[PDB]
């Protein structure tokens, strides 16, 4: 009853305690703190992923369906830091809001207000951290991203996803059904040489329907890797650490459109696939679907944590309503453009107007 | 999730 | 010291003790926690309003000032409590953006990550929280209101601030250079025609009139049901517009569509709106928070947060989920709706917001 | 008002 959350009464409840807690005849506690842990880039410590919620949910469902717990509430728990709460706490959340069909209001009513606070969610880079997405941003930006579409655990592959995040298999993640997020390959092309990593990345594309590649960092690799199975390789290239020009991302969502109509997957990679490819996707996001910046962040990060770093975060904010907004002040060019590969970039409205008499 | 509980909001 | 943030490295810092600490040689400390109080509605706690802000800095730049403190660093602390660190930490912020023209990832750099946390801010309404603002929120809005010149610390008035938030004057706020937030007046208005020219008004209705009639107020929208006859509106030249809505509910966005448009018509004039419910927080800062995001692009967030630091409490309850998943619909307004070129009887005969293709139309003789 | 501000730069 103490340090413990009403989620579901006589049901479900959120605990955080420093004991080890004694189940009874009217509850049963469970901590998934040794089974389930964030692996930190750097001080980044959550929210934890979509796999991680799908083994929850396992875990959840395991303890509410064993006969001895028929007539208990459930106690899930974590430690006291402040840190492993919100993770716990954002993470019942998603499973409320993926699972059993909660509106964000629903799952956060529970939250609100308690003493200690949560600890907000921090980027994954080294400098200080000087944004803050929360749980209401993660919770609303998974709640949207279904509502989209986006993510559907009936379809989700646990395996799929797990075994592709690590380095050795190409550290990618399907986002959506249009984008890829996936780290450089890297190579040494001679002057059969390619690493297992490269070759499941090759192997998972031409799979997958992946039709054009965006690399947003400083060569790694040899392109024609790429064009030898029929996959258009695009440069959009900006610095480690910067946020790209409008211009880029006016081509970047040009050729992603352009992609999408022919039903195709656009597979994005800077250096880790986190900053830069959070930027480009992360707009394409906002322009489309509407997500606001911070939902947009929660969002990639529940799928590929790490993602937009440092001041991308603030970038992403600050335009996210000029994303938004060119749905009415941006269209499709009527000519394809070299920039992009023959792709057709975003132009404004009135240069539209005059391709169009 | 097949034999998923009903948790349905309050 | 250990409990404590730096702001500026050997000059300001942000401390928590629930003790009262002792200036050194190298320190002096200070707290408004037992002198500027948030007044409370219900639970919520912050954030600490512009005028207490005004009555922080002139504090903070006595101390700054003082010759004994000129090799000091100065601490301003709170006491421990995780809320009046929370208003602590959000006024010194809003202190930085406002009179030292720090950008928000500036302000917010110190604040990222303390343990414990800071608690989120919490609305005003008598439901159990399901919405929370940050500092982050109330930091962005605050400097988006400076940027669009909707705020000006430098040609604030600390005494007509708080003479007219008091009840007895009228209980209201002047929002930004277009809107006022008020609560409803009040009278027993005679049921029958009286020749008599002696005022039945009570003194915060006269006040409300009479700042009314000095500062171009062209429209009173009235949100709630009738405690006051309009005609003492109507008698100054001001027109009256009612579009009402239930206490705690969130409006129909044809009342958001006829209100933005109406706010729009007199604008364009040059004219103040004034708008009330019953209090002039939840109601009012619905259909005023939506124009202030159609016109300069806030999110929810930051426009609850700017609106509640200058008038405490607007956006209540359900109204701020409503708000939040609307934004996107207001924005998208500016491209999609055009201010009709026919009149509305529903607004007085102001003109609301009409769709694109309603307004191709309109300027046409239809056949 | 704030003539009185002493100047506090962002580092
Ligand atoms: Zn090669
Ligand atoms: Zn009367």
């Amino acid at each position: 009853l103490d340090n413990t959350i009403e989620f579901l009464r006589g049901r479900v409840y959120l605990g955080a305690y420093d004991y080890t807690p004694e189940d009874t005849d009217e509850l049963v506690f469970f901590t998934v703190e040794d089974a389930i842990f964030y692996n930190s880039f750097h001080l980044d410590f959550g929210p934890m992923n979509i796999g991680h919620l799908y083994r929850f949910a396992v875990i959840f469902h395991e303890i509410l369906n064993d006969p001895e717990n028929a007539n208990k509430a459930v106690v899930f728990y974590s430690s006291a830091s402040t840190r492993q709460r919100a993770n716990a706490a954002c993470m019942l959340c998603c499973y409320m809001i993926l699972v059993q069909a909660w509106t964000p209001h629903q799952v956060l009513q529970p939250l609100a207000q308690v003493d200690p606070p949560f600890m907000p969610f921090r980027d994954a880079g080294y400098s200080n951290a000087d944004f803050e997405i929360t749980i209401q941003d993660v919770v609303y930006g998974v709640w949207r991203a279904k509502e989209k579409g986006l993510i559907d655990l009936h379809s989700f592959n646990l395996e799929s996803y797990e075994k592709y995040e690590h380095v050795e298999f190409g550290d990618f993640n399907v986002l959506t059904p249009d984008f890829i997020a996936f780290a450089s390959p890297q190579e040494d092309h001679p002057k059969s040489h390619l690493n297992q990593p490269f070759k499941s990345v090759l192997n998972f594309f031409a799979n997958n329907n992946v039709q054009l590649v965006v690399r947003l960092n400083s060569h790694l690799y040899n392109k024609k890797h790429f064009e030898d199975i029929g996959i258009q390789h695009l440069d959009l290239i900006f610095e480690d650490g910067t946020c790209p020009d409008l211009s880029i991302v006016k081509n970047f969502v040009g050729a992603a459109e352009t992609i999408i109509k022919r039903g195709g997957k656009i597979a994005v990679h800077c250096k880790a696939g986190l900053g830069r490819t959070g930027c480009l996707i992360g707009a394409h996001l906002i322009y489309t679907y509407g997500f606001t910046a911070n939902e947009c962040i929660g969002f990639l990060r529940f799928i590929r944590p790490g993602m937009v770093v440092g001041p991308q975060q603030h970038w992403l904010y600050l335009h996210q309503n000029d994303f938004r907004e060119w749905k009415y002040t941006t269209r499709i060019s009527l000519k394809p453009s070299e920039a992009i590969g023959g792709l057709y970039p975003l132009i404004s409205l009135e240069e539209y107007r005059l391709q169009k008499k | 999730f097949k034999n998923a509980p009903l948790l349905a909001p309050p």
